[PDB]
C-alpha cells in the first residue's frame, strides 16, 4: 500500500538520522527490460512535445526525452538504444525547418547521434509508429515522406549519416523484414515488397489485393518485426494477418475480432493504438465499443483478446477508463498497457485477468503512443 | 457528450465542435484564434492543400464539400479544439484523411498547424 | 427581339460572305461539329488556324465559344487582379467587342474595313428583312451601324443555351441524377482539394449556380513557345506574346506573359491545349503542373517530346504561390483527373469522347 | 446576450443561402486602440510559449505572438508596434542558446526586426514586466541581465541593432524616463538613477534609502512611463510611491491599502500582478485576501481600489474567482483585467462598479503577464 | 485545498507539495520524473547554482537549511507541479528569490528548467 | 594514558631538542600564538618557513594544525576521488605518519637520521620516565620504536581540545548561544549558495557534527606559481610543484596540481594564503575565484601587484566544473563572505583579528 514518494521519504529520514551522505548528481535510468514501455505525447500537435520512459512493473517515470514537431519514436528490440525522428524551426514554429534523426542511450538518454535529414522529408502527421522504423540488425532507420509524393528515407545508424531517399509507389506505412528490405501498403490494396541496396532503384514487388476498397484499414496495425506477424484491423474489427518471415507475404486466413451479433449492436474498434500483439502467446488485443461508424478515432472502454491462429475470443475486458491506446510487453504474464490521452495516464493492467494493477498519470498534453521493446 | 454517439450537426454557433461544417475537422477551429470561420489569423499562412469531406447542413437539408485548410507557421492555438471524422478515410485515402498537417503550399514554407479553416467549395456528390 | 437577334447571329455565324474571298465563317475555326473549335490540320497541326487567304497562320490556338457568354466583361476588381473579357489576352471587353475583330483581321476573315462588311450585308436580301426590322430601315446602308448591329447579333446568338446547355454527365451528377464511377469521384475529389481549384473554378468558396471551371482571372503558367506554331505565325523567332499586357490600356508590368484561364468545359474535346495549342494529349497538359511540384527526373520531361518541356517564353510573374503545391500527381491521380475533365463534355459532344 | 460563435454562425448562414462570395485570406488585427490587452503565458518554464492579443471590448482573441523560453513583452504606449526579448535553443531545450528581441507590426503581427543578443545576456525568471522596457521614444529596449553580475543590455529598434551591455551596481528592474535615462531598484534600499550613452561608464546616482531591510518590495510593482510613477507595494499592502516626472526621484507619502483592522485579520496582498495604476484617474489597484504572510504568490479574490494622493479607499471589489494578476485600460470608463492562472481565463471587469462583464478562456497553460498600451 | 492558508509541512511523502523540504520550492519535483529527492533525471544537467530556504523538518523539530538546485537541459516535466514561498524574498535578495531560474553552473551551459531537487546543506541560523 | 600521551606530546611539540641545532621545534613554525602558523619574516616574506640551519626555504606555505585531527586518513572514494591524509598533497596517511617528516627533512628541523632523534630523547631524564611510562623499558634505545613513539605522542597532542576548540562565533551562533550579523548572515548564506560549498563543507548534503570547512578532496584550482617563494626555496625555474602526484603510489596524471582542500577555519588570521603563501591578503584569495566567473577586466588582475594573476602552475586537471559557477562575486558578497570567514576564528584567537 505504500506509494514511491511514501517509501522516498523513509528513506530520506533515515538517511538524515543516520548521518548518511550522498552527492547531488544525474541518475542513470535502470537497464532497460521486458516491462519499461515508453508514452509519447503529439500534445495535440504542438511544436515541441515529450516522450515518456516508463518501469511498467513499478509505475514509475525512469526518464524523460524532449522532441520538436509530431516526432517519430523507435526503440530497438534488444534494449540497445532508442531513437526518434523529429522537426525543429529557427523561431519556436517559423523560420528554418531542420528535420533530424536522435539516437539516444537507453540509461543515460544521452543523444549519441544527431543526424540531420536534408530538405525537410519527414512526413508530419498524427503519429503512426509504422511510418518510422528500424531494421531488424537495427543499423538503418526508414523514415516516411509524403510530399511532394510518397518515398522512404534511408538512414544509416552505424556511419551516423543521411544516404537516400528512396522513390515507391502510391504506398504508406514502413514495415521491415530484413537489413534491406521492407513492405508497405498500398493504395491499390496491395502490399509493396521494397529491395534497396549500396545504391539505385527499389526492386519493388507488389502482392495480389488483399481487400477491396470499400474495406477501410487503420492507420496502427501492430507489426511483430521478429514474428514478421503483421496484424491489420479494420474499421469493422475484421483482422488481416500476413506473415513476412519467409521473406516474402504469405496471407493468413482472415480473422473476426467481433461477432456478427456484436457488430449488428454497433460494436467496433475505435481509439488510435487500436490493436496490440503479443508474440509469445500468438495473441491479438483489440479496443473495442459501442459506437457510430464514423466515430472511429474516440477512446474506447473495451478490449477484446483472441488466438491469432483459430480467432477464437480469449476475453473480453471492460477496461474501467476512456482509452485510446493499448500495447503489451513482450514477456511471460504480460502487462496491458492502457493509455488514455483525455486523462492524460497510462493504466497499468494484467494481461491475463485484464485487472488494474497501477497507473501513472500527468503524461503531458495528449499522450497518445505507446512502445516496448521485444527483447525475450 | 457521448463521444461515440452518432454526431449530431447544428448550425448555430462556429466555435462548438458538432458545428456542421467541422464535419471531419482535426486541431482548432480558427475562429477562436483571431481568424474566422473561412479566415486565418494574423501572422499565420494559409495552405493551399486541403482535405475534404462532404458535411450534411441541417438548415437546408443539403451536404456541401469543405475544404479544410490549415494555417500554419504558428504553434498550436490551443483554443477550441475538435476532432470529428465524418467520412474520414486512412492515410492511404489522402484526400478524405484528417491525422496528416495539410500546410502544403503555405507562404515561406510553413509546415506547423495552428489552427483548420472551414469554407464550403461545392456541393457533394 | 431576344430570339429574332439570336437567329440573325446564327445567320451570320455560317456565313463566309463576312470573310474576304468568302471561304470561311466562324463556323470555319469554331465548328459547331468540334465544340466550337478548329479540326483543320494547318502547317502547325491543330494548334493554330488558318485565314480567309488560305496561307496565314495565327499565333495562338482557337478556343471554344461553349460557355463563353458566362465571362463577365473586363474589370479590374478589389484586389487588384484582371478578370473577363474575351481572347486568351483579354483584348476584347466582351462578345459583343470582340465579334468584328476576326472579321476585320488580316490573318483570319480579313475584310477590309467595315464599309466592305456592310456592303457584303446589303447584297443579301433575307439580311436587309432580318437587320432592318431589328435596329432599324437603312441600318445596312452605315458601315458603323451594320458592322456593330452584326457584333450584336453573334454575341446574342453565342448567349442561348445551345452555347451553354450545361448537360455535361458533371451537370447531370450534380442534378442528383446520377453518380459518377469511382475513377470520375477520385478525380474530382483530386480536382477540388489540388491546386487546379485556385484557378479554374468560379468562385473561391460556397457553390456556383453555372460552373465553368474558371476564374476568368490572369496567369502566366509557364509555357513554352509552340515552336512550329510560332513559325507558321510568321511573327518571327524574335516576337514574344505578352499576353495580358498586349491588351490596349494594360501598362503593368506585372501583367507581362499573363494569360486568361480557359473554361474547362469540353476540354476533353477541344485539343491541343494552351494558348499556342503546344500540347495534343489532354494528360499532357496535366503533366505540365506536376514540373512545378515533382523531384523525378521524368517531370521535367515533356512526354510527347521526350524532350525537356523548355523555357518559359516569359520568365517573370509566374503564379508559383499556386503552383508550387508540395505535392506530385501520380500516375493513378493524372488518370483520375482525366476521367474527371471527361465528365465536363457537354451530351452531344460524348460521341466526340471515343 | 448572442455569443460570438452564434453570430458568426448567424452570418455564415446569411452568406450562404444569399451566395455571397469571399476570399479565404490572412487576416488584419483591428487597428491597436485603447482596449487592446496582451496576455502573455511563461507556461509554467515550458521551452516555448504564447501571448494572446485580444479585444477587451469584445472579449474576443484578435492574434497571437510565439516565443520561446520565459520571454519578457513590451508594449508601446502609442500602438506602434510591439515586441518581445525572447529565448531558443537549437535541440528544444538543449543546445546552442539564441537570445534575441523581435519587433511586431501590430495589425499584420509579422516580424519587422530580429535582433540577436550576443552571449545570451536575458535574465531567465519568472516573467516580471519591468525586466525589459522600452523608453518613452520607444527607440530603445532595456534588458536586464543577471548573470555573470547584474547589467543593463541596451537595443537600438530604430537601427536594429544591439548596442552594448552596461554594467549596474546590485540593483533590479528597469524604469526608463527619457532616451538616455532609466531608473534600478537597489538591494541597499535606494533607486539607481542610471543616465548612459553609446561608450563609457553611465552616470550612477542613487537616490536616499526610501524602505527598511525588512520592508519585502514586490517583484511587480506598477510604473506609468507617461506620469513618471513608480507605485510599489510591500508584501503587506504598504505602498511606496515615487514621483519620477521631473528626471530625479521625488518620494511621496506612502499610502496603506488595507486597514489597521484589516492587516489585524490576515489580509495581505498576493499574487503575481498584484497591483495596477490608472494615469488619469490617480488611482491604484490591489490584488488582496486573507492569507498567512508567506502565501504572497497565491491567488487573491478581492481587488482594493484607492486614491494615489490621498491614500482613500475608493472600493473593494470581490472579484469572484481565484484572480493572479491584474491591470487595467488607460482610457476613460476603463476596464479592469484580472487574470487567472489556474483558470487560464482573463476576466474583464468594469473598473468603475467591479462587476464582471466577459471573460476570455482557454489562454494556454499558465497565463500571468497582462499589458495594455496607454494610447491616452 | 486552501490555497492561502499557513503551508503544513510533513515527512511522509516527497512527491506532495506540502513535503518539509519543498517549503521554498518553485516549478518541479526531480523524484517525478526520473530523478530522485536529491539527484538530477537521466539527460538534464545539476546546477551549482542554488536558492535557500529555513524549512522547518516536523519529524524532528530541526529547522534545515534547503538549497533548492535546478535540473536542467530539458522542457519543464510537467509532473508534480509546485509553488511554496516560506521565507522567500523579493528578487533584490536572489539568494532567497525562487522565481529566478537557477540553472547556472549546469553542465554544457544548461539553462532551461526541467525541475528542482531539494538537498540539506546545514542547519538554519 | 589518554591524558599522559597527550602531555608528552605537549612536551614535544615545545621542543627545539628535535632540531639539529637545537633552534627549532614544532612550535617555531606552527606557533600557538598565530593559531599554529609561522609568524616569522623570511627571504620570501610569511609565504614559507626557514628551517633549522637558519638558511634554507620551504616551497610550501606553513598550514595551522588547528582542526587537522578531524581529517581522515587518505584513501580513495568508491567515486574515484582521493580523500584525507596530511600536507598540501596528502602525502601523509595520518597525523602519525606525519610527524616524523619535519624532523628528518634538511629544510626543516635537519636531524640526520631515527638514531640521531633517539639519542636526544635519552638525554632527557623526562623523556625517559614519560616515554618508557607509556611504551615499555627501553624505549628509547630502539631508534624505529623511539622515532613511533614520538610521533605517536605528538599525534596525540594534536587531538587534544586544545587544538579543536569548536568556540568560533560560528560555534556559538549554530548553537544559539548568540547571532550572526547582517553581514555574517549575508556572508554564510552567500558561501552556502555559491561554489565554496562544493569544497569548504564536510559533506556533500545533510549536517556535519564536527564542521571544519573542507571536503577533504584534492583540487587544482589554477594558482600561479609564487616567484619569490619559488626563488628562495631553490628548486629551480622548471620545477613543477605536482601536488598530489608527488605522493608515492599515485600515479594517474589527473592528479596532478592539485592539493588537499584546506580547512577555513581561523583562515582570518593565517595569512598568506594557498599552498605557497602566494596571496597576503583573505579579500584577494576570494578575489581569485572571481577569475573564473567575472568578464570584467579587473577580475584578471591580483589587486595586491597589478599585475594579471598568472599562468596556472599547472594549466590541466582544473576544477573548472565547480570553478566556473557564472556567477560573479560583486563587492557586496565579497565583504560579506570576509566577515563570515571572520567568524570561523577560535576564541582566543579574535584578538589577532584586528592586525
Ligand atoms: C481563322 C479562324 C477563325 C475565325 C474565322 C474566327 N475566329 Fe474566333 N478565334 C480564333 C482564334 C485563333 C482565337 C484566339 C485569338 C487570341 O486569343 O488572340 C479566337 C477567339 C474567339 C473568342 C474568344 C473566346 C475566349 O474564350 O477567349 C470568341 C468569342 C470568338 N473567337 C468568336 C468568333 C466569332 C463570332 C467569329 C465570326 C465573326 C469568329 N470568332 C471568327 C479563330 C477564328
Ligand atoms: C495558377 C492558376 C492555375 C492553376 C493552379 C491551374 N491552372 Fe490549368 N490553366 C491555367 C491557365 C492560365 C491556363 C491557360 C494557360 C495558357 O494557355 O497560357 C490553364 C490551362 C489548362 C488546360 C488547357 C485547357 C485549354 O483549353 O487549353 C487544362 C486541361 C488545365 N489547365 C487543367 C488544370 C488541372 C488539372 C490543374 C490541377 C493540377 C490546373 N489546371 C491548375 C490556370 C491554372
Ligand atoms: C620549518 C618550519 C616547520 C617546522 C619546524 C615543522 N613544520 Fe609542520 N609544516 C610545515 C610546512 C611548510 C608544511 C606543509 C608542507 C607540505 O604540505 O608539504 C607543514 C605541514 C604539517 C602538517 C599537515 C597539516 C595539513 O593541513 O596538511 C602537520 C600535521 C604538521 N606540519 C605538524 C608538525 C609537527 C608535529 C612538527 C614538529 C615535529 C612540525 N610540523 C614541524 C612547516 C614546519
Ligand atoms: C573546486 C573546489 C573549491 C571551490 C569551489 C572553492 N574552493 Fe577555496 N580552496 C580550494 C582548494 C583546493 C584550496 C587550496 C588551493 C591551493 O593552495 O592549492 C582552497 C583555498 C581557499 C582559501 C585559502 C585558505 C588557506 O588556508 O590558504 C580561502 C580563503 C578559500 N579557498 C575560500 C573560498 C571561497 C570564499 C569560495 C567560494 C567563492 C571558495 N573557496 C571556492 C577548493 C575550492
Ligand atoms: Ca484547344
Ligand atoms: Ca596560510
Ligand atoms: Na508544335
Ligand atoms: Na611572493
Amino acid at each position: 500500500q505504500e506509494t514511491q514518494g511514501q517509501a522516498a521519504a523513509r528513506a530520506a529520514a533515515a538517511d538524515l538520522a543516520a548521518g548518511q551522505d550522498d552527492e547531488p548528481r544525474i541518475l542513470e535510468a535502470p537497464a532497460p527490460d521486458a516491462r519499461r514501455v515508453y508514452v509519447n505525447d503529439p500534445a495535440h500537435f504542438a511544436a515541441v512535445t515529450q516522450q515518456f520512459v516508463i518501469d511498467g512493473e513499478a509505475g514509475r517515470v525512469i526518464g524523460m526525452i524532449d522532441g520538436g514537431f509530431l516526432p517519430n519514436p523507435v526503440v530497438a528490440d534488444d534494449g540497445s538504444f532508442i531513437a526518434h525522428a523529429s522537426t525543429v524551426f529557427s523561431r519556436i514554429a517559423r523560420g528554418e525547418r531542420t528535420d533530424y534523426v536522435e539516437v539516444f542511450d537507453p540509461v543515460t538518454l544521452l543523444p549519441t547521434a544527431d543526424i540531420e535529414l536534408p530538405d525537410a522529408p519527414r512526413f508530419l502527421v498524427g503519429t503512426y509508429p509504422w511510418m518510422t522504423s528500424l531494421t531488424p540488425d537495427g543499423k538503418t532507420l526508414l523514415f516516411y515522406q509524403f510530399s511532394p509524393a510518397p518515398a522512404v528515407g534511408v538512414v544509416d545508424l552505424e556511419g551516423k549519416a543521411f544516404k537516400r531517399m528512396l522513390d515507391v509507389p502510391d504506398c504508406y506505412h514502413i514495415f521491415p523484414t530484413a537489413p534491406d528490405t521492407f513492405f508497405m501498403h498500398c493504395r491499390d490494396g496491395s502490399l509493396a515488397k521494397v529491395a534497396f541496396g549500396t545504391e539505385g532503384t527499389p526492386e519493388i514487388t507488389h502482392t495480389e489485393v488483399f481487400h477491396p476498397e470499400d474495406e477501410f484499414l487503420i492507420n496502427h496495425p501492430a507489426y511483430s518485426q521478429k514474428a514478421g506477424r503483421l496484424v491489420w484491423p479494420t474499421y469493422t474489427g475484421k483482422i488481416h494477418q500476413i506473415d513476412l518471415s519467409s521473406g516474402d507475404a504469405k496471407f493468413l486466413p482472415a480473422v473476426e475480432a467481433l461477432t456478427e451479433a456484436e457488430r449488428a449492436d454497433g460494436w467496433r474498434p475505435g481509439g488510435w493504438q487500436q490493436v496490440a500483439y503479443h508474440r509469445a502467446l500468438d495473441r491479438i488485443y483489440l479496443l473495442v465499443d459501442q459506437r457510430d461508424e464514423w466515430r472511429h478515432k474516440t477512446a474506447s472502454r473495451f478490449v477484446v483478446v483472441l488466438d491469432a491462429k483459430t480467432g477464437e475470443r480469449l476475453a473480453k475486458f471492460e477496461m474501467g477508463h476512456e482509452i485510446d491506446s493499448i500495447n503489451v510487453s513482450q514477456d511471460e504474464k504480460p502487462l496491458l498497457y492502457a493509455l488514455s490521452t483525455g486523462d492524460k495516464t497510462l493504466y497499468i493492467h494484467d494481461a491475463e485477468s485484464g485487472e488494474e494493477l497501477r497507473s501513472v498519470n500527468q503524461l503531458g498534453h495528449g499522450p497518445q503512443v505507446i512502445t516496448t521493446a521485444d527483447m525475450g | 457528450t457521448d463521444p461515440r454517439a452518432k454526431w449530431v450537426p447544428q448550425d448555430n454557433d462556429i466555435q462548438a465542435c458538432d458545428y456542421w461544417r467541422h464535419c471531419s475537422i482535426d486541431g482548432n477551429i480558427c475562429d477562436c484564434s483571431g481568424g474566422s470561420l473561412t479566415n486565418c489569423p494574423p501572422g499565420t499562412k494559409l495552405a493551399t492543400a486541403s482535405w475534404v469531406a462532404s458535411c450534411y447542413n441541417p438548415t437546408d437539408g443539403q451536404s456541401y464539400l469543405i475544404a479544410y485548410r490549415d494555417c500554419c507557421g504558428y504553434n498550436v492555438s490551443g483554443r477550441c479544439p475538435c476532432l470529428n471524422t465524418e467520412g474520414e478515410l486512412p492515410v492511404y485515402r489522402p484526400e478524405f484523411a484528417n491525422d496528416i498537417i495539410w500546410c502544403f503550399g503555405a507562404e515561406d514554407d510553413a509546415m506547423t498547424y495552428h489552427c483548420t479553416i472551414s469554407p464550403i467549395v461545392g456541393k457533394a456528390s | 427581339a431576344d430570339d429574332a437577334l439570336a437567329a440573325l447571329g446564327a445567320q451570320l455565324f455560317v456565313d463566309p460572305a463576312l470573310s474576304r474571298n468568302a471561304t470561311q465563317s466562324c463556323a470555319t475555326c469554331h465548328d459547331p461539329a468540334r465544340a466550337f473549335t478548329d479540326p483543320r490540320e494547318g502547317k502547325a497541326g491543330l494548334a493554330v488556324s488558318v485565314g480567309d487567304d488560305g496561307q496565314s497562320h495565327g499565333d495562338r490556338n482557337t478556343p471554344t465559344l461553349g460557355y463563353a457568354a458566362l465571362v463577365p466583361a473586363f474589370h479590374r476588381d478589389a484586389n487588384g487582379k484582371y478578370k473577363g473579357g474575351q481572347f486568351w489576352d483579354g483584348r476584347a471587353d466582351d462578345l459583343k467587342q470582340q465579334a468584328g475583330q476576326p472579321m476585320l483581321n488580316p490573318v483570319e476573315m480579313a475584310m477590309p474595313d467595315r464599309a466592305a462588311v456592310a456592303a457584303r450585308l446589303r447584297d443579301d436580301p433575307a439580311y436587309r428583312t432580318g437587320f432592318e426590322a431589328l435596329f432599324g430601315k437603312g441600318v445596312l446602308d452605315d458601315p458603323e451601324r451594320a458592322f456593330d448591329a452584326a457584333a450584336e447579333a453573334l454575341a446574342a446568338y453565342q448567349a442561348t443555351g445551345e452555347f451553354s446547355p450545361f448537360d455535361s454527365k458533371y451537370d447531370r451528377v450534380m442534378r442528383g441524377e446520377e453518380k459518377f464511377t469511382p475513377l470520375e469521384e477520385f478525380g474530382y475529389t483530386v480536382f477540388i482539394t489540388w491546386n487546379c481549384r485556385l484557378c479554374h473554378m468560379q468562385r473561391k468558396q460556397g457553390v456556383a449556380e453555372r460552373e465553368t471551371f474558371t476564374n476568368f482571372e490572369y496567369h502566366n503558367i509557364g509555357l513554352p513557345v509552340n515552336e512550329t506554331a510560332r513559325e507558321a505565325s510568321g511573327l518571327g523567332a524574335d516576337h514574344v506574346d505578352h499576353g495580358l499586357l498586349a491588351r490596349p490600356g494594360i501598362e503593368d508590368p506585372a501583367q507581362s506573359g499573363r494569360f486568361k484561364v480557359p473554361s474547362l468545359r469540353n476540354v476533353a474535346v477541344t485539343g491541343p491545349y494552351m494558348h499556342n495549342g503546344v500540347f495534343t494529349d489532354l494528360r499532357t497538359a496535366i503533366l505540365f503542373y506536376n514540373k512545378y511540384t515533382s523531384r523525378r527526373p521524368e517531370a521535367k520531361i515533356n512526354p510527347e517530346t521526350g524532350a525537356p518541356w523548355g523555357e518559359p517564353e516569359v520568365a517573370r510573374n509566374l503564379s508559383l504561390a499556386e503552383l508550387q503545391s508540395g505535392l506530385m500527381l501520380d500516375d493513378g491521380r493524372v488518370d483520375a483527373l482525366v476521367a474527371f475533365l471527361e465528365t465536363l463534355t457537354d451530351r452531344r459532344y460524348e460521341p466526340l469522347l471515343e
